[PDB]
């Protein structure tokens, strides 16, 4: 009855650290974390609880992190591409020598990535189980008529307060603005392939190109999502809120807009975070510019 | 309802075979983590072994390896642990231990054991 | 692995700690559980996650940890608290 639960992108918003993020893996632990808390503010004892609950998905995401402790040496070999890429060192280190190098297992990582998935027990999953469970440990009469709590207690202490956050910084203005950036950078490539061929970094004017322009496409995807621009009516919340209906319907009803704020925010934390990296290479872009002493 | 209901256990002579069982129902037994603790008479607790909700992940301890086999069928909801090639150390009360909906060193719930008692 | 005196059977009043010894390759690394045994009768999980209360269990009871250290630390005693109590924890050095 109750209808329970493809890329993954890598992240250097600064020069020296990374980190990952797999889709369904950011996903699944924020429907279970938009799952527990709505069971517990839904009826009055289990008020109590939420300072166990809260301490719950916090150990739960950190558990997670130590899966990012061995896949950290070879994330970290693998930040030592930009040594070799962007700063040659000491001005006098000199085509696809480093293209190649220990360079080309960005596979290695998602080998690695992939080598500790399932693997290591289930720390998804416990997110499932303890999310499912409170939700199980339900009150109220259960009759034709039960109260519309609950839901909006998480919407208006967790979801209106965000939702005015990402309408304040109209994204579809961000995007026509990268791809203006993107649309010149390409124009000049045109012309720099016209004209010079010596010492030849615009090899690496195109590599760098090519890389933003499908972080683009992953903002431009994630925005897409976060604002459609065909909708449901956008209301919802609405429908959910200030009524009574019967225990089957607002089971499944918790669980619908459990799920929507599972890939809003999966979205929207990745759509924020690759918008840092972004214009972290786009100024390393116009270091390159910065290196045009002619 | 928290049942966890151990079948079997008994005595038998040094080198035997002996198959542990649990039944659980209500708590989906299918969907959560299980596990083996044992404590022998005038002793502490000591882990036996982990199971995964398919059986993907087995492990035990450093002494009963290879010998001991756990093992589930999540269609009736049983755990399950054949122990060949027994010894006397071995002697305890097996508990199935079901582990919490957090993965981890965690026995949620213990059952009420299995008199495991090895001697000639 | 782990070490642990048997002694939560002497209450005149305070708090009480039991301490818990370890190594690099298994507290140090792992979350820790804690659990109480009544003799005779099945044991009962208050902590884990190094520290979280069980949907029941009282918040009297406590756990911690430092480096290669840790700590069930409960409050306010009672006839119930008297017990055994032990803990649980992973070492990855020798694998169980």
């Amino acid at each position: 009855q109750y209808h329970f639960k493809n890329s993954i992108d890598i992240l250097q918003e600064k020069e020296g650290h990374l980190d990952f993020v797999i889709i369904p893996h950011y996903t699944f632990l924020d429907y279970y974390k938009h799952l527990s808390y709505n069971s517990i503010y839904h009826k009055s004892s289990t008020y109590g609880k939420c300072i166990a609950v809260d301490a719950f998905i916090k150990k739960i995401n950190e558990a997670y992190d130590k899966v990012k402790s061995k896949c950290n040496d070879i994330k970290n070999d693998l930040i030592a591409t930009i040594k070799k890429l962007e700063h040659p060192y000491d001005i006098n280190n000199k085509f696809k020598k480093m293209m190649d190098e220990y360079n080309t297992k960005k596979k290695k990582l998602i080998k690695c990535i992939k080598n500790h998935e399932n693997d290591f027990n289930k720390i998804c999953m416990d997110m499932k189980n303890y999310g499912t469970n409170l939700f199980e440990q339900l009150s109220c009469y259960n009759n034709n008529f039960c109260n519309t709590n609950g839901i909006r207690y998480h919407y208006d202490e967790y979801i209106h307060k965000l939702i005015l956050s990402v309408k304040s910084k109209n994204l579809n203005k961000d995007l026509s603005d990268m791809t203006n950036i993107l649309q010149q950078s390409e124009l000049l490539l045109t012309n720099l392939n016209k004209k010079m061929g010596s010492y030849i970094y615009i090899d690496t004017i195109k590599f760098i190109h090519k890389e933003m322009k499908h972080i683009f496409n992953r903002i431009e995807y994630h925005t897409k999502i976060i604002n459609d621009k065909t909708k449901i009516i956008q209301d919802k919340i609405k429908l959910n809120i200030w009524r009574t209906f019967q225990k089957d319907e607002l089971l499944k009803r918790i669980l619908d807009m459990s799920n929507e704020y599972s890939l809003f925010i999966t979205s929207d934390h990745l759509r924020q975070m690759l918008y840092n990296t972004f214009y972290s290479k786009e100024k390393h872009l116009n270091n390159i510019f910065h290196h045009l002493i002619y | 309802e928290v049942q966890l209901v151990e079948s079997g256990g008994g005595l038998v002579q040094p080198g035997g075979s002996l198959r542990l069982s649990c039944a659980a129902s209500g708590f989906t037994f299918n969907t959560y983590w299980m596990s083996w603790v044992r404590q022998a008479p005038g002793k502490g607790l000591e882990w036996v072994a982990n199971i995964q909700q398919d059986g993907s992940e087995k492990d035990y301890l450093n002494s009963v390896r290879g010998r001991f086999t756990i093992s589930r069928d999540n269609a009736k909801k049983s755990l399950y642990l054949q122990m060949n090639s027994l010894r006397a150390e071995d002697t305890a009360v097996y508990y199935c231990a079901r582990d919490n909906p957090a993965s981890a060193v965690a026995f949620d719930v213990w059952g009420q054991g299995a008199m495991v008692t090895v001697s000639s | 692995a782990l070490t642990q005196p048997p002694s939560v059977s002497e209450a005149p009043r305070r708090r009480v700690t039991i301490y818990c010894s370890g190594s690099s390759s298994n507290i140090g690394n792992n979350a820790v559980s804690w659990y109480q045994q009544l003799p005779g009768k099945s044991p009962k999980l208050l902590i884990y996650f190094d520290d979280l209360v069980t949907s029941g269990v009282s918040d009297r009871f406590s756990g911690s940890k430092s480096g290669t250290s840790a700590s069930l630390a409960i409050s306010g005693l009672q006839s119930e608290d008297e017990a055994d109590y032990y803990c649980a924890a992973w070492d990855d050095r020798l694998n169980g």
